[PDB]
């Protein structure tokens, strides 16, 4: 009884499934396009089924010192060529 | 629209189905599409177990609870339980699943397009929930029927092919039954047994001649109740002891339910004559003797004297004392020393397992079978991973039993919920008092304080 | 009529949701510690802090993502996104556990945006402010368990991970290392908890199970309406009934709805002190005497004795792989086992 | 004395059972 | 007569966005194989 | 790390030819034994006689060495004690007695390969894990 | 009137300061009986051999204990599910050593508990009222048999019910988390949220009925003497409450019908308790909690941990050392 429009008025209507039609599945598709190009392992630095360890690898590539962090992942990657 | 809103029913949509009490007609049809929807999943399930249904592992290695029900009935099973026609199968499915449309169609039919109410199409099918003696009748007549579908499984045991015999000699296979127990003192000796360990109540059916003479006792009784029913009235200390009313007949069904619904989860946990180990996998108590034999064996195998080892603790590692001097096994499994299983009688003397047996007669299939029925334990994970919870993902393993036996507590425990809720309702319903205190006559204003 | 003014009025407008001034703490707090939580355990792992796959991206379920806390090496650093950690990077940063800071100390300043709401409209309406007094005991335990406890403790990293499983390892990491459930004031907790459970159980069932007959339905929910004088159930008959059954019975409605409040409210405050005393180790590990007595009586066993073995085993196998930062070996042969198991 | 400490402060909860049920205030309708 | 965008429509679309956009990425790594 | 054609390579026999999986054979092999095995051999362990395992060290010195894939494929025809001395065919599931191990039916020579190429490879990616038991887990 | 009516209007009587009833007629005696064995066997039972193995536990105050680590242990496990009242021991000194109190104080529990749910029933049907508080008491009453009777009848002995103490209490969930990972159940995760909702909805009812009590008082003097005993006013704005919590969430999150507000009070923590005694019930028949240990495999296939790996290895913990002398085999089967 706050003025707005009530929901059950909105997503009944027409102009709403007009516009949600399109927007609905665009940003579902969105998503599912930052999974399966590979965007989300990129922008996060998630690693992919193949990135966890180098091939003959069985150690954890663990964060030691608080002040070169951001080195010793750096390092922990490049040892993933 | 009759009765079909909560201003003109009283009750409202989420109470729904209260609006048919009085509607007969449309509570026929109710029950009717309800009875086909059991038999729609009793044909659906089966014809699915069936396409899932690899011959060549046990049924209890692949998430069947059907297909062991007909096997333990005689169908489709050869000597150790081993499939030798699946077609048995197939028939039990199609025709469930063809019945079920039989009665959708009647139970859509009463439901929406016949009379709401019976009681002016038919004196005979019309009834008063009020009426005791038309209650009686229906009672009676569900109870010859019920009475001859105790005596089909009677008929299938002796005169059509017989049941699976987990106990058979020679190992377990399809035996006709020729003679039943009738006797009555062990029949219903088995309602006085105590239900505790080592007694069981009527879960200690070891037998197929007791499981079969019991049925011929039950049959012939329901039928005679039926017709007890069909002849009397209501005595009067039963009419004055029970509210007479459709929620009350509700809550009395749903109070028994529950207690067959508890009875079944411990039949199917302990017992392996009627769930054959063999369709079913082993038993809980089954599997935990199953490992203290396996090990038994293979340290004899390397040169253990088994009756004088020493546990840690002091007791024997593999044979004990259970509290009354018979000769068990040792262990965690001194809790399950009244188990009983084909594969371990044979070792069993007059004073418990036989040394001598046990140094000399293990026979190779017993070895087989102690170590198949210790890797499959009912012990699994909600999403099927087979051991203790510490185990890693690999076996997708659980029993029928676990499943069996828990969606059957689960089952019974809600129908003593709903025993009690209904219960309570229509005693409040009858007395008048189930839509809240009336202002005017507040009953404990009219009493003395307490104090 | 100033701007302040004009502000003020548009900020405790009726509208469908309520922003006011807590809102603008509330609101961008809340929306981030909420979508930090969802970004990092759709996205995000734990492999380089914990040497564990922690995300929907990398296979684990509902049950088993977390944003999990940064690295013991961090210590206690606030691990913001311009810190000398992650110098700006934001890969690094959600590599290096600054997502659990963020979610973190946007949660416990939304916290605070949320109490400061219950009060701003329990002033705007005219109501006491028992609801924002009764919010506190939930702030208590955030702060003492996501902020003080891993304050004494040596790093964020024994914080709990904000994820289902991750805080199930918080719960018997508790057991093993602190034997937290012979607290007192666990207990305490745990009163007040199951208290508060029985109370809302017992005080909804009592309510319609007493109501008076205000109309003809079957369901008796249409038969209230909000702008009633009267009482809808009998407290009469709900004091008569559970008097005789349970010998005493509450008879004044204040003092029932207040110990409504205060059970739930004591414990859970009365659980935040004990947590705290688990930030300097100060836990309720052992009783003294029965130590002594079971060191030299080796035929006195007791559950409170089992129990000890039982953490002893959760220490051993757990830390290895609970705490990587350690380079725990632990050789097969000094890990404590009973027989056969 | 811890175990007549713990059984001396369990006789006086029963007992407070006793008088908090069986001498009560009454509750009075007014 | 009705205003469309509200506090409310921003509050809607704050949760409801995001959402199906990390709904439609869930869903596409139900087919990530390793 | 990848499943490469060199973790993927394992010895056919004892002399030191060595065959190279597919990752097809490989994934078949782990279904297989999956299936056939691993209720009593999950994880590379045995739970109704633990003292042997299929750690690769411990199939090399058994008698005859069953650390290649025909060593492994004919304990799979004709299952032997650790020492060569009995055949245990009745106590062990196998091909000669598929007719009371039922699982045994319908395995061809290539699914035996495929089982012993798993239980070969295993090892290699798991390390002490594969029959290390719960101490490893 | 004969002697037997006179009886019956005195059993059914609402005027006894206590309701005794039909159910009260069983309640009483097997009550008393649990009681006085428990409070006597707390202070001073011996130790009893809880697992079978001649390895007695110490349970009692006058045997070392204190109120933290008392508890009245469970029978021993080479009893098993047998019945072991008095009578079948050869003496009461073996009848102790069994465990004996344990199932004597249990069986009396339950059905005297049991019972109390149908004098709960019998009661409100004696005052005119409507007849569910007993079906919200079925929720404890559920619980208490999953503990006391259906997990050791799945698991085959007493001597895995939970103990009567409080540091046997900590023991039995601990174990059970071990062999059932209860933690992983969703059935407990249910239970978990009927009890945190429960005093969640305890503390928000308590507090908006406090926020909106009627002005009926001084500050001199507490605002409970507001509310008078049996009063037909309402002693609080409901109106009030639903506006403040409408306008704290938003106005459709918040109930305006106070009997609809009341059933949700009983609802959510009655069928919260449900699932946690159906999860501890079910795991009675060992369908255990989710198992993802070595879920997530790399391309390799190397194990990566989660976090359901790390409590796999507390669990082991747990389950390694758990009844440390009791295991002869590799496999704990019950
Ligand atoms: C209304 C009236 C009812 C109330 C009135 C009071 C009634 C008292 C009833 C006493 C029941 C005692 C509980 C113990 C049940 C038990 O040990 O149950 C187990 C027994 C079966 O016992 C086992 O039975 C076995 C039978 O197997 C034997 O026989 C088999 C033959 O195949 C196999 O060979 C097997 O190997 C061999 O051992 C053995 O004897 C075992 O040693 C023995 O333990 O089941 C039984 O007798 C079947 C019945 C069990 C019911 C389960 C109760 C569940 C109730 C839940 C209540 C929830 C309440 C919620 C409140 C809100
Ligand atoms: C109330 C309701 C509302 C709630 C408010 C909402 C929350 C507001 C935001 C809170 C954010 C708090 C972040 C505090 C970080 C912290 O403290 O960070 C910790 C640092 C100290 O750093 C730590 O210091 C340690 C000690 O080091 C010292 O010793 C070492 C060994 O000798 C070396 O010598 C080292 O160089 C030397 O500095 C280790 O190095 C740790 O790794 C490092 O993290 O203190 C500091 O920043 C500051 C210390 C002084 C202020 C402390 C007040 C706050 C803490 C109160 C809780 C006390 C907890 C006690 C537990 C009981
Ligand atoms: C086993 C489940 C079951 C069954 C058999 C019924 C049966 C019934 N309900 Mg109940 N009900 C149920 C569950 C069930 N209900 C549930 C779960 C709820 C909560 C949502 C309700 C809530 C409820 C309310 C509020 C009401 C009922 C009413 C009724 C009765 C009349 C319905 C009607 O005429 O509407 C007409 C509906 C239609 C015409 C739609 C067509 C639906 C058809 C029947 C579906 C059949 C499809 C099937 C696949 C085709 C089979 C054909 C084939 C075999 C040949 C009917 C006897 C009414 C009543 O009691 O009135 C006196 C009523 O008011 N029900
Ligand atoms: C609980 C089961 C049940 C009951 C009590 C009723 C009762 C009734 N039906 Mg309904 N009906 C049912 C199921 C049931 N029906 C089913 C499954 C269907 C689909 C076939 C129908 C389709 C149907 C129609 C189309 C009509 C009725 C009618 C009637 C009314 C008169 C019937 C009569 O006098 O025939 C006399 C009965 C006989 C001569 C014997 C019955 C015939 C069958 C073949 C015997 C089967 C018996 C055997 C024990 C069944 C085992 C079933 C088991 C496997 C489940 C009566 C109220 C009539 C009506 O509504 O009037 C307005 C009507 O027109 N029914
Ligand atoms: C679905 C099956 C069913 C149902 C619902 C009924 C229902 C009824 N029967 Mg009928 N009856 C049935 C089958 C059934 N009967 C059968 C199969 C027979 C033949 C054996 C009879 C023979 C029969 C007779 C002779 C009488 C009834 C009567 C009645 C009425 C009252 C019964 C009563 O008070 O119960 C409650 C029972 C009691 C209060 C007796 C004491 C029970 C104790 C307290 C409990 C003992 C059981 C306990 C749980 C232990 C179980 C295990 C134990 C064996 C060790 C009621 C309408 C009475 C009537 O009015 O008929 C006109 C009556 O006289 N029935
Ligand atoms: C044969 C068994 C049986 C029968 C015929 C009835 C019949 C009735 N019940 Mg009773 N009831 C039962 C068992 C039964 N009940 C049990 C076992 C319980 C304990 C749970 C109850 C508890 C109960 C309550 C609390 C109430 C009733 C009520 C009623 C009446 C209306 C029911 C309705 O319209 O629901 C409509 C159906 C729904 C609203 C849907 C319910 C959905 C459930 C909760 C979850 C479904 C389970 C499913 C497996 C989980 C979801 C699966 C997912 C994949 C979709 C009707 C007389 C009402 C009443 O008293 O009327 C006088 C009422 O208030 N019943
Ligand atoms: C009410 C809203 C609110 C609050 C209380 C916070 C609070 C926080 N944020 Mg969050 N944040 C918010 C909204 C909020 N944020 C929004 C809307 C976004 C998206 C844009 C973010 C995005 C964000 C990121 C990415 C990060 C944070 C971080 C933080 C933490 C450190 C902030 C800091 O040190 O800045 C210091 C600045 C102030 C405290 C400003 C105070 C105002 C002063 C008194 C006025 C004078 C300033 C002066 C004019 C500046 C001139 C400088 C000049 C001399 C060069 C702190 C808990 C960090 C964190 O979580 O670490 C784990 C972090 O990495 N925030
Ligand atoms: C009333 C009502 C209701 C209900 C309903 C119901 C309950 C119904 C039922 C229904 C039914 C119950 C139905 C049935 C159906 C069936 C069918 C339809 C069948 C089919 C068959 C077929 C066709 C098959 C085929 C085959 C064969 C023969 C062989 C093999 C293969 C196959 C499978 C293919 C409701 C709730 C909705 C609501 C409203 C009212
Ligand atoms: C088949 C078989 C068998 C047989 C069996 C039999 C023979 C049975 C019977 C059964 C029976 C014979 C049963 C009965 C039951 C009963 C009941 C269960 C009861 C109930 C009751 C009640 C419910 C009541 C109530 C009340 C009271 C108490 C008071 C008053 C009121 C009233 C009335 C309500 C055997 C085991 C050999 C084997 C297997 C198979
Ligand atoms: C961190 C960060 C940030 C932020 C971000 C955000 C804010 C996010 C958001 C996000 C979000 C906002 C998301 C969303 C998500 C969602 C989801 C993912 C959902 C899901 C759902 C589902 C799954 C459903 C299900 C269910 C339930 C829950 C219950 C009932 C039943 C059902 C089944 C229906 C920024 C950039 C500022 C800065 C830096 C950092
Ligand atoms: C468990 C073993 C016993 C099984 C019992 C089954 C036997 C079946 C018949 C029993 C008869 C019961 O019959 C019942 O007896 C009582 C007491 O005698 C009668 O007498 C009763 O009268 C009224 C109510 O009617 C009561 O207020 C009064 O206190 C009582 O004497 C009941 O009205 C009658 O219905
Ligand atoms: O008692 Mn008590 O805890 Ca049931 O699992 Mn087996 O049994 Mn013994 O080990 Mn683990
Ligand atoms: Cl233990
Ligand atoms: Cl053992
Ligand atoms: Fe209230």
């Amino acid at each position: 009884t706050t003025g707005e429009r009530p929901f059950s008025d909105i997503i009944t209507s027409v102009r709403y499934w007009v516009i949600h039609s399109i927007t609905i599945p665009a940003l579902f598709i969105a998503g599912w396009l930052f999974v399966s190009t590979g965007l989300a392992y990129d922008v996060f630095g998630t690693p992919r089924p193949d990135s966890y360890y180098a091939q003959e690898q069985r150690s954890i590539p663990l964060v030691t010192d608080r002040f070169e962090a951001k080195q010793q992942v750096e390092t922990f990657l490049e040892q993933l060529k | 629209a009759t009765n079909r809103d909560q201003e003109s029913s009283g009750f409202a949509w989420w109470a729904g189905n209260a609006r048919l009490i009085n509607l007969s007609g449309k509570l026929l049809g109710a029950h009717v599409a309800h009875a086909g929807l059991i038999v729609f999943w009793a044909g659906a399930m089966t014809l699915f177990e069936l396409a899932h249904f690899i011959p060549e592992k046990p049924m209890y290695e692949q998430g069947l609870i059907l297909i062991p029900h007909i096997a333990t009935l005689g169908w489709g099973v050869g000597p150790g339980g081993e499939v030798v026609d699946t077609f048995p199968f197939f028939v039990v499915g199609v025709v469930h699943l063809i019945s079920s449309a039989v009665l959708g169609f009647g139970g859509v039919y009463h439901a929406i397009r016949g009379p709401e109410t019976l009681e002016e199409y038919s004196s005979f099918f019309g009834y008063d929930w009020k009426d005791k003696n038309k209650m009686t009748t229906i009672l009676g007549f569900h109870l010859i029927v019920l009475g001859i579908g105790a005596l089909l499984l009677v008929a299938k045991a002796m005169f059509f092919g017989g049941l699976y015999d987990t106990w058979a000699p020679g190992g377990g296979d399809v035996r006709v039954i020729t003679n039943p127990t009738l006797d009555p003192r062990v029949i219903f000796g088995y309602l006085l047994k105590s239900p505790f360990g080592g007694e069981g109540w009527i879960v200690s059916v070891n037998n197929l001649e007791d499981v079969v003479g019991g049925h011929i006792w039950i049959g012939l009784i329901c039928i005679a109740g039926g017709i007890w029913h069909i002849l009397t009235t209501p005595f009067g200390w039963a009419r004055r002891a029970f509210i007479w009313s459709g929620e009350a007949y509700l809550s009395y069904s749903l109070g028994a339910l529950s207690m067959m619904g508890f009875i079944a989860t411990c039949f199917v946990w302990f017992n392996n004559t009627v769930y054959p180990s063999e369709f079913y996998g082993p038993t809980g108590p089954e599997a935990s003797q199953a490992q203290a034999m396996t090990f038994l064996i293979r340290d004899q195998k390397l040169g253990a004297n088994v009756g004088s080892a020493q546990g840690p603790t002091g007791l024997g590692k593999y044979l004990m004392r259970s509290p009354t001097g018979e000769i068990i096994f040792g262990g965690e499994t001194m809790r399950f020393w009244d188990f009983r299983g084909p594969w371990l009688e044979p070792l069993r003397g007059p004073n418990g397992l036989d040394l001598n047996k046990i140094k000399n007669d293990i026979q190779p299939w017993q070895e087989r079978r102690a170590a198949e029925y210790m890797t499959h334990a009912p012990l699994g994970s909600l999403n099927s991973v087979g051991g203790v919870a510490t185990e890693i993902n690999s076996v997708n393993f659980v029993s029928p039993r676990s499943w069996l036996a828990t969606s059957h507590f689960v089952l019974a425990f809600f129908f003593l919920v709903g025993h009690l809720w209904h219960a309570g309702r229509a005693r409040a319903a009858a007395a008048g008092f189930e839509k809240g205190i009336d202002r005017e006559s507040e009953p404990v204003l009219s009493m003395p304080s307490l104090d | 009529r100033g701007w302040f003014d004009i502000l003020d009025d548009w900020l405790k407008r009726d509208r469908f949701v309520f922003v006011g001034w807590s809102g603008i703490l509330l609101f961008p707090c809340a929306y981030l510690a909420l979508g930090g939580w969802l970004t990092g355990t759709t996205f995000v792992t734990s492999w380089y802090t914990h040497g564990l796959a922690s995300s929907y991206l990398e296979g684990c379920n509902f049950l088993t993502v977390a944003v999990s806390t940064p690295a013991n090496s961090m210590g206690h650093s606030l691990l913001l996104l311009w810190g000398p950690e992650a110098q700006g990077d934001f890969t690094r940063w959600c590599q290096l556990g600054g997502l659990w800071t963020f979610i973190a100390l946007h949660g416990a300043f939304g916290l605070i945006g949320f109490m400061l709401r219950q009060f701003e409209i329990a002033r705007l309406v005219g109501v006491r402010p028992y609801n924002a007094i009764a919010f506190s005991a939930p702030i208590a335990v955030f702060v003492s368990v996501f902020l003080i406890y891993p304050l004494g403790q040596s790093s964020w990293f024994f914080a709990p991970s904000f994820g289902v499983a991750a805080i199930f390892r918080f719960l018997l990491f508790f057991q093993g290392f602190h034997n937290w459930t012979l607290n007192p004031f666990h207990m305490m907790g745990v009163a007040g908890v199951l208290g508060g459970a029985l109370l809302c159980a017992i005080h909804g069932a009592t309510v319609e199970n007493t109501l008076f007959q205000d109309g003809e339905g079957a369901s008796t929910f249409r038969a209230f309406n909000p702008t009633q004088a009267e009482e809808t159930y009998s407290m009469v008959t709900a004091n008569r009934f559970w008097s005789q059954i349970f010998g005493i019975a509450f008879s004044n409605k204040r003092w029932l709805h207040f110990f409504m409040l205060f059970v739930p409210v004591t414990g859970l405050w009365m659980s935040a002190i004990g947590v705290v005393g688990l930030a300097l180790n100060l836990r309720s590990y052992d009783f003294i005497s029965q130590e002594i007595r079971a060191a030299e009586d080796p035929e006195f066993e007791t559950f409170y004795t089992k129990n000890l073995l039982l953490n002893e085993g959760i220490r051993a196998w757990m830390a290895p792989q609970d705490q990587p930062h350690e380079n725990f070996v632990f050789p097969e042969e000094v890990l404590p086992r009973g027989n056969a198991l | 004395m811890e175990t007549i400490t713990y059984v001396f402060i369990f006789a006086c909860i029963i007992a407070l059972f006793f008088f908090a049920i069986f001498f009560r205030e009454p509750p009075r309708i007014t | 007569s009705y205003p469309i965008f509200t506090v409310r429509w921003v509050a809607v679309h704050t949760l409801a966005v995001p959402t199906i956009f990390f709904l439609g990425a869930i869903a596409a790594m139900q087919f990530i194989q390793r | 790390a990848e499943l490469t054609p060199e973790v993927l390579t394992v010895p056919l026999n004892s002399e030191g030819k060595t065959i190279t999986l597919t990752e097809k054979q490989y994934l078949e092999g782990k279904r297989l034994f999956q299936y056939a095995c691993a209720s009593c051999h999950v994880g590379g362990i045995t739970k109704t006689n633990p003292s042997l395992d299929l750690r690769t060290e411990t199939l090399a010195l058994a008698t005859p060495p069953r650390d290649n894939i025909e060593g492994l494929v004919d304990y799979m025809k004709n299952p032997t004690t650790y020492d060569g001395e009995q055949e245990i065919a009745e106590v062990h599931p196998s091909l000669r007695s598929a007719d009371i191990f039922p699982k045994m039916r319908n395995l061809t020579e290539k699914d035996l390969v495929a089982i012993a190429g798993h239980i070969l490879v295993e090892p290699k990616i798991l390390g002490d894990k594969w029959g290390g038991g719960k101490v490893y887990y | 009137a004969n002697l037997w009516e006179r009886f019956c209007n005195w059993v059914t009587s609402t005027d006894n300061r206590l309701y005794v009833g039909w159910f009260g007629v069983i309640m009483i005696p097997t009550l008393l009986a649990a009681t006085i064995c428990f409070v006597i066997a707390f202070i001073a039972a011996p130790p009893v051999d809880i697992d079978g193995i001649r390895e007695p536990v110490s349970g009692s105050l006058l045997y070392g204990n204190n109120i933290i680590t008392g508890a009245v242990v469970p029978s021993s496990n080479a009893i098993g599910l047998h019945f072991y009242p008095i009578w079948e021991a050869a003496s009461l000194d073996e009848w102790l050593y069994n465990g004996g109190p344990y199932q004597l104080i249990i069986f009396h529990f339950l059905l005297g508990a049991s019972c109390y749910m149908g004098r709960q029933w019998e009661l409100s049907y004696r005052l005119g009222m409507r007849p569910w508080i007993c079906v919200a008491y079925s929720a404890p009453l559920a619980s208490a048999f999953a503990v006391f009777l259906i997990y050791p009848i799945g698991q085959g002995s007493f001597s895995d019910g939970m103990p009567l103490g409080i540091s046997g209490t900590f023991n039995f969930m601990i174990v059970f988390q071990a062999e059932h990972n209860i933690l992983m159940h969703p059935f407990h995760q249910l239970g978990v949220a009927g009890v945190f909702g429960g005093a969640l909805f305890c503390a928000m009812h308590g507090s908006l009925v406090t926020s909106s009590l009627i002005r009926e008082t001084t500050e001199t003097e507490s605002a409970n003497y507001g509310y008078k005993f049996g009063q037909e006013e309402e002693t609080y704005n409901i109106v009030a409450a639903h506006g403040y919590f409408g306008r704290l969430i938003f106005q459709y999150a918040s109930f305006n019908n106070s009997r609809s507000l009341h059933f949700f009070l009983a609802a959510w923590p009655v069928v919260g308790v449900w699932f946690a005694a159906l999860g501890i019930s079910t795991m009675a028949f060992n369908l255990n909690g989710f198992n993802f240990n070595h879920s997530v495999i790399d391309a390799k296939g190397n194990v990566i941990n989660t976090w359901a790996d790390i409590i796999n290895r507390a669990n082991l913990g747990m389950e390694v050392m758990h009844e440390r002398n009791a295991h002869n085999f590799p496999l704990d089967l019950a």
